[PDB]
């Protein structure tokens, strides 16, 4: 960049004398500025020592190695956290800066590097005003302009001056939020506007997750009115909704990929908590730091158990506040014990797919299940006695023929199993441990993980992190946490709301029903189709039409496979599997198709309601399809009285076989022009609607209001004043009543 | 048999009984087997899977009729009706009249089948945990009042052995669980074969939440978290309230019937010698309040009435005056010597000073 090249320029300058060059730097940065140097510098390596807590002087000269192989090799050598060091290994480090050669105890007296400069990352002030004046310090602002030129490599798919909007948005959020009641300290960095500039590559969700984040609901509308200060919108939130799928279960511009289940939970939907259970379940998708912060006993173990539940994670969790440490994170029969359980596990997962084994291997499955461990030996054996079972054994066999030296000699991580399986990691009641313990987290939270516990010059990250997400409870009780994983998460929390179905579910211990009452959809199908349709307590019109456009399509079928007004929707049923959207659904095809879309059909007024950014945009594409329903239903009803058609009325009706009719063909030649109305490509074609039922309520109004017949033919005139063939017909009846007129 | 029809309809008393002797079938491995951990591998169609597998395997004879494995909503409202009218006292007379299939069948406050009694607060205290007892979620109890010994003769009115750690704030995990280098352990010998801790107020919370969360445990070494299938009511004690057991136990809340208590246990005490020396400890806590570095209460003045039983075989003025020994003023000795005079007879101070 231009700033970023003098401070680049300034360590350039401070490389010019032999010392150690420290970050003497405003926080928020990290070492980035040095990180990227070494790539422009000559070949030289970036070691970068995370020196920690967990850190002895043998862990930095061995020998009894990266920094010993960078005494031994010149490199660029970045020592991370000095301030959290432990005082021996900052005076060996004090020792290294020091002109005299290192003068080992341990293996030989001491090491004899040409140009190994070591790099020091003064951290978040500490250090010794020795080993803090025998280094050399080298000092670090960003600018907004230049935000956008670092978002310029963010700029594909992103909208520029809607990109220059949210870089200043972010900018004059802090700027404002700095400056009044709002509580926290309220980073709001830049990281965070490239995570939501990259998160508008993938297509409101951008305030969903930047300002779900704020506690108290002032401080949110507060946040929603400088929204629409700065990006000029309503912030009405979108309303999300539980769709819940086999392969997918997705909640409001969020889907979750619903593979193969571990879990088998035990709490419910929690359907309250769905405004934020799916905040967590997009930052699920994108791999992003799940943080599920906020407040005591609200539900939080509850969301993350939910959400990896019906996803199958394999939540596993670690109660990171007992004062634990970093080595904590990252004896024959403990071994053995872990040997029989993934036995098991692997039994298990060949028993889903290829179901046909039983033999003493339902035995020795019995057996895996249950040191004197000679037993184990004769798992062995039935590890000796085809291709599925050459995939078993490859695991088995080659752990027992190692489980054979069960009479051997002995030598006797948390996150490191879970960071190499695939299972989904829960830092639980996480506020409180330590802030060096979460440095090293956060030192894999952006994956190639360094370890200590490999052998001698390699640090061999595990890229495994497909399915391992960073999922961290907190609590407000205890300390927060720390600004560097605050500055480097996605922040969310929770409350308190109790809705109606929600509070009928959760407590349901005495009721005799919940709403979704599974985590398997074709239960979740007739429960709330046993609920919807026990929740109903010139009118069934507006009501069968609204009640078969908020039913699913897969819920449509269901309702007629389940087959007062939901006995007559029986027909509503046949005649909507007849036509209820024949082409209707060609135009929301091919309607839905020009903007994003699902892959299939399962919601309808939530797609109704999903455009609604769109539909607010004039287009009215699904909404017309909502009133075409109502049109076609309607219509039905028409055309059945019609049909029954074929006292006045009844006058004139009869008088198709008082004398001389003129109401008769008046009524049925409209009626005709309705169901023409109904059933074509210009039908589809067809705000407009709004206008014909207007003559279709008319049509009713005069089948309720049949000496008037002047007034009322000159209304239906208007209506018709208010295209050939659908308004032909009232001018064919009209002229022929006029006629009799 | 077909009583798992009310399997969780009552508490888990038919499930106790099921524990005396019982085996599956297919609608009833169906139901009672859906506890909260287990391996089920009898019929892994509940748990292999929720797609199209389990969404679509089957499920025999749901109400006698086979529909397909959803049948948990033709289930999941049937018991709710049934939770529903055990709302509406004789609920255990339905319970004993459904176990029609003699077991030691335990009543109590309600029902039950697995030294210190009173008819007094007492009885409404014990109306007060018969409920969470039965219910067997983790209690609590929240100075003197013998919650300890309520505890120990409630385990008395069981069949359980009141194992009784006092955990303290050095405590290291090894009557947790042992330390090896195979480690016996004690909490964890207690969950492989009722249990009681106490001061726990004042790592050990972990611990707490591991065996709180769900019956089993974190062997870390051994590496084999322990079913802990019997009655492993991890009943606990302290008067306050600061812990995780806040959230995850279910906390619960006369001391002059003592005057009756005492006149049942020691019968020939039968006079009110006995309450006026219950009026005596009310003087003593009254010349109490040089430093009190002590507190009369109804154990102390239990075993004032032992010592005045051992007396009793045989005047009882130096028995009261060994009452009040724990004073480090002889002069506040004197004055407990006079408030005990005044309850008692004429002045023998030849007796203060034998």
């Amino acid at each position: 960049t231009d700033t970023t090249l003098m401070n680049a320029s300034k360590v350039l300058r401070a490389l010019q004398v032999l010392k150690p060059i420290l970050l003497e730097g405003s926080p928020g940065v990290g070492k980035t500025s040095l990180i990227t140097a070494l790539a422009r510098e000559t070949g030289h390596q970036l070691v970068r020592i995370n020196l920690s807590d967990q850190t002895d002087l043998m862990d930095l000269f061995g020998s009894d190695a990266p920094f010993l192989a960078a005494m031994r090799n010149g490199h660029w050598v970045l020592l991370d956290e000095l301030n959290l060091a432990s005082q021996s290994v900052l005076e060996g480090l004090n020792a290294c800066l020091d002109h005299r050669n290192e003068a080992y105890i341990p293996e030989l007296d001491k090491v004899f590097h040409p140009n190994f400069r070591v790099f020091a990352a003064q951290n978040p002030q500490g250090l010794p005003r020795s080993f803090i004046n025998r280094f050399s310090v080298v000092y670090v602002a960003l600018k907004e302009k230049d935000m956008i030129e670092i978002a310029a490599c963010n700029y594909h798919q992103v909208n520029e001056d809607w990109r220059l909007k949210i870089i200043k948005f972010m900018f004059r959020l802090q700027d404002n939020i700095e400056k009044d009641i709002s509580g926290s300290p309220w980073e709001f960095n830049l990281r965070d506007t490239l995570r939501w500039l990259q998160l508008l590559n993938d297509a409101d969700y951008l305030e969903v997750m930047v300002l779900h984040r704020m506690r108290t609901v002032e401080d949110r509308v507060r946040t929603c009115e400088l929204f629409k200060e700065v990006f000029d919108i309503d912030y009405e939130p979108r309303t999300i909704g539980f769709s819940l799928s086999s392969q997918c279960f997705k909640v409001g511009h969020s889907l979750l990929v619903r593979d193969q289940k571990t879990l088998l939970d035990s709490q419910n939907i929690l359907q309250s908590q769905l405004p934020v259970l799916e905040s967590v379940i997009t930052c699920i998708n994108k791999k992003w730091p799940c943080i599920l912060v906020g407040d005591t006993a609200t539900g939080k173990t509850c969301i993350l158990r939910l959400l990896a539940a019906i996803a199958g994670a394999k939540i596993k969790e670690m109660a990171v506040n007992s004062d634990t440490d970093t080595m904590d994170l990252i004896d024959i029969s403990r071994k053995a014990s872990e040997l029989f359980t993934d036995l098991s596990q692997q039994l298990l997962n060949i028993v889903i797919k290829y179901r046909n084994f039983d033999i003493f291997r339902e035995t020795s499955l019995y057996t895996l299940t249950t040191s004197q461990a000679f037993t184990l030996l004769q798992k062995v054996v039935d590890q000796l006695d085809e291709t599925l079972v050459h995939s078993l054994g490859d695991i088995h066999e080659k752990a027992r023929k190692l489980l054979a030296e069960f009479s051997a000699s002995p030598a006797g991580g948390y996150l490191l199993k879970a960071v190499e399986e695939g299972h989904w990691f829960v830092l639980d009641n996480a506020n409180l441990c330590s802030p060096a313990v979460l440095d090293r987290l956060n030192s894999l939270l952006e994956l190639i993980v360094n370890e200590k516990t490999t052998e001698d010059g390699h640090p061999k990250t595990i890229k495994p992190h497909p399915n391992f997400r960073l999922f961290l409870t907190v609590n407000p009780v205890y300390g927060e946490l720390s600004r560097a994983m605050r500055n480097r998460g996605v922040e969310i929390f929770l409350l308190k709301e109790a809705l109606t179905e929600i509070d009928k579910k959760q407590m349901s211990l005495l009721e005799p029903a919940p709403i979704s009452s599974a985590v398997d959809t074709l239960a979740s199908n007739i429960s709330y189709i046993k609920y919807v349709f026990e929740t109903m307590g010139n009118y069934m019109y507006i009501a069968h039409a609204i009640i078969l456009a908020l039913f699913s399509p897969r819920q449509l079928k269901l309702l007629r496979k389940v087959l007062t007004l939901k006995n007559l929707v029986q027909k509503i049923y046949c005649a909507d599997y007849f036509n209820h959207m024949d082409l209707k659904a060609s135009r929301f095809m091919d309607i839905y198709e020009y903007p994003v879309q699902l892959r299939e059909v399962v919601g309808l007024i939530q797609t109704i309601n999903d455009f609604q950014s769109v539909i607010l945009t004039s287009h009215l594409e699904l909404p017309e399809t909502y009133a075409s329903g109502l049109l076609f239903v309607s219509a039905h009803e028409i055309l059945d009285l019609t049909e029954e058609v074929n006292t006045y009325l009844l006058k004139s009706a009869s008088a198709v076989y008082g004398s001389t009719p003129s109401l008769w063909n008046l009524l049925n030649q409209f009626s005709k022009f309705l169901i023409e109305i109904a059933s074509s490509n210009i039908v589809y074609k067809l705000d407009v609607i709004r206008h014909f039922l207007k003559l279709v309520v008319l049509w009713k109004n005069i089948y309720v209001w049949t000496s008037r017949f002047y007034c009322y033919t000159k209304m239906l005139g208007e209506w018709m004043f208010t295209k050939l063939l659908e308004s032909f017909l009232p001018k064919d009846s009209l002229e022929k009543f006029s006629e009799l007129q | 048999d077909v009583l798992i029809e009310w399997v969780a309809i009552y508490p888990q008393i038919y499930d106790i009984l099921e524990h005396i002797n019982y085996v599956p079938s297919n609608t009833l491995q169906r139901l009672r087997l859906h506890q909260p951990w287990s391996k089920i591998d009898y019929d892994v169609w509940f748990l292999y899977a929720s797609d199209e597998i389990r969404e679509t395997c089957k499920v025999k004879y749901y109400g006698e009729t086979k529909t397909y494995g959803e049948v948990f909503v033709l289930e999941n409202e049937r018991i709710s009706q049934l939770h529903r009218l055990f709302v509406s006292e004789r609920a255990e007379h339905l319970k004993n009249l459904l176990f029609d299939a003699l077991p030691l069948v335990e009543l109590g406050g309600n029902v039950f089948f697995n030294s210190l009694v009173l008819t007094k607060s007492t009885q409404e205290n014990l109306n007060r945990i018969t409920p969470y007892l039965v219910q067997k979620r983790p209690i609590l109890l929240a100075e003197g009042i013998g919650k300890k010994f309520l505890i120990t003769q409630i385990a008395a009115k069981l069949g359980q052995q009141i194992i009784r750690i006092h955990l303290s704030d050095s405590t290291d995990p090894k009557m947790l669980i042992g330390t090896y280098t195979w480690q016996p352990g004690v909490l964890t010998q207690a969950v492989i074969t009722w249990i009681l801790f106490t001061n726990i107020e004042h790592e050990v919370l972990s611990v707490l939440l591991p065996l709180l969360e769900k019956r089993q445990l974190v062997i870390p070494s051994r590496g084999e978290t322990i079913y802990a299938k019997g009655s492993f009511q991890m009943f606990a004690t302290s008067s306050m309230k600061t812990k995780i057991l806040g959230q995850r136990l279910w906390q619960i809340l006369y001391q002059p019937d003592e005057c009756v208590e005492v006149v049942s246990t020691l019968y020939p005490v039968l006079s009110i010698i006995c309450p006026t020396l219950y009026s005596v400890y009310k003087d003593i806590f009254d010349l109490f309040s040089s430093k009190i570095y002590r507190r009369l209460c109804l154990r102390d003045f239990y075993k004032f009435i032992k010592r005045v039983a051992f007396l009793y075989h045989k005047v009882f003025k130096e028995a009261i005056d060994m009452f009040g020994a724990f004073i480090p003023s002889r002069d506040g000795f004197d004055l407990v010597v006079r408030n005990v005079a005044i309850e008692l007879n004429i002045p023998p101070e030849k007796a203060l000073q034998l």
